[PDB]
């Protein structure tokens, strides 16, 4: 059967059919957690903050700048492709940039590079309408965000589906983190564009709107001191 | 002329200037990503994309770095990239199917020039069906473009015999002979191979 045809008679998007979405998996998401570091988190104004400041240099980098068309201060391609990310990414690291549905899928990928990583996925979240059943360059209508992946030096699907938020909400799917720490990529994990609902143990958040403040560099540096230098966030605590 | 027409050909080397303008392209070509021939980087940029549109939209699936290089012959051919379509793979109970594993494969949506009188906005960008023989798309993809230009002239590239569709033209190397019904074709197409080879 044609899902979309489905969908030009009902309404109804061709993911919403989609069903069901070795044994356990738990004792990994549990070693993740021991080793979480506490939540930390700073506000700041990234336009005008000197992201220097923020050590060490990280491991995964979460990138969620607040795109225009996630409504109807948003930050254009321009804002953000002048963000010296390059600057607080660990010689090794990764990146995981929420680039929307339109030109973000193409200027991304110009930023990615500019950075120096390469694209090795593309996320995709598939919004659901099953509770609910137009850029002018729009083809078609635009059901999906994309996280792109990137990698600098040298269990899980590339697609996320849950329903489509109600409007005026731009929170991204929580299962973009579970996604990032099963990859066990190391431990400084920084979350650009975080907000108050976002922090969580793990990871160190930034952005302009949070209410408080825990940061503190050298606080944050003790975490991974020795012997923490290397850790993956998924192996046993070192005694 | 509505029923099916192809060309078996290397792409790389017919005179697509003969098979006029067309509203809709679609490519799936053999991208040298690291099972069949294959093209390099520079064949997919010389590919005469250019001559085949003046107002319309093109199809072009992708995958790994082709993803960018994709991307690249977008832009050098002349279109600028406005949408991009998944495919999510599901089996018959509507399941799905390097770093992470793959649910999906992907294809870009090119506009050039100023297309006048499609209908978009009709279907979304996702994709849901059932995979089937390997490197197959899927037929959901041929309705899609129906309805956002119904009527008009397609052509698609590095298609295999099973692609051959009404309205359009399918071009690829695996297809068996020549079968063109359009006149203005035949007529294009006899003069400029006049012995029914193309070569060089
Ligand atoms: C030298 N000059 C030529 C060559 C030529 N060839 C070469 C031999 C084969 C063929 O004859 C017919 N095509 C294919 O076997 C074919 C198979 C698989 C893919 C990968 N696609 C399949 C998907 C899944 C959804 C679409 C993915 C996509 C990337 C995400 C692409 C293909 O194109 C074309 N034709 C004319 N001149």
């Amino acid at each position: 059967n044609d899902y979309c045809q489905h969908f030009v008679d009902t309404g109804h998007r061709p993911q919403n059919f989609i069903r069901d979405v070795r044994e356990l998996i738990r004792l990994k998401d549990e070693l993740i957690a021991k080793s979480n570091t506490p939540p930390m988190y700073l506000q700041a104004d990234i336009e005008a903050f000197d992201i220097r400041e923020l050590t060490p240099k990280f491991d995964v980098i979460l990138l969620e700048p607040p795109l225009e068309e996630y409504y109807r201060k948003c930050w254009t391609w321009d804002d953000i492709m002048k963000l010296e990310i390059d600057e607080i990414a660990a010689p090794r690291s990764f990146i995981f940039l929420w680039c929307g549905s339109g030109e973000g899928l193409d200027l991304g990928r110009v930023c990615l590079r500019k950075w120096g990583y390469r694209r090795c996925e593309d996320i995709c979240w598939i919004k659901t309408n099953k509770n609910n059943p137009l850029d002018p360059k729009a083809v078609f209508q635009r059901t999906k965000e994309h996280c792109l992946m990137g990698i600098k030096g040298t269990v899980d699907i590339d697609l996320i589906i849950t329903e489509e938020p109600e409007i005026g909400n731009i929170e991204k799917p929580v299962e973009i983190f579970h996604i990032i720490e099963h990859f066990c990529l190391g431990r400084r994990r920084l979350h650009l564009f975080g907000r108050d609902s976002t922090i969580r143990p793990g990871w160190l958040t930034v952005g302009p709107t949070l209410t408080n403040s825990n940061y503190n560099a050298e606080t944050y540096a003790s975490y991974f001191s020795a012997p923490n230098s290397y850790l993956t966030g998924c192996t046993e605590e070192i005694e | 002329l509505f029923p099916p027409q192809w060309i078996c050909c290397d792409i790389r080397y017919l005179d697509v200037s003969i098979l006029g303008k067309f509203a809709v392209v679609m490519a799936d070509p053999p991208w040298d990503i690291h099972p069949y021939g294959t093209l390099t980087d520079d064949e997919m940029r010389r590919l005469n994309i250019p001559v085949l549109q003046d107002d319309g939209f093109l199809f072009l699936w992708v995958t790994g770095r082709a993803m960018e290089l994709g991307r690249e012959c977008l832009n050098l051919w002349g279109y600028e990239r406005v949408d991009e379509i998944i495919w999510v793979k599901t089996n018959q109970l509507q399941r799905i199917i390097h770093w992470l594993n793959h649910g999906k494969e992907h294809c870009l949506v090119g506009v050039k020039g100023n297309p006048q009188g499609f209908n978009q906005g009709l279907d979304c960008d996702v994709i849901v069906a059932e995979v089937r023989s390997t490197s197959h798309k899927p037929d959901e993809i041929y309705g899609m473009i129906e309805r956002l230009s119904p009527g008009t002239r397609k052509i698609e590239l590095f298609g295999r015999p099973h692609n051959v569709q009404p309205n359009w033209i399918t071009l690829g190397n695996q297809l068996d002979g020549i079968h063109l019904l359009d006149p203005d074709v035949v007529a294009r197409f006899k003069q400029r191979y006049p012995d029914g080879i193309i070569s060089k």
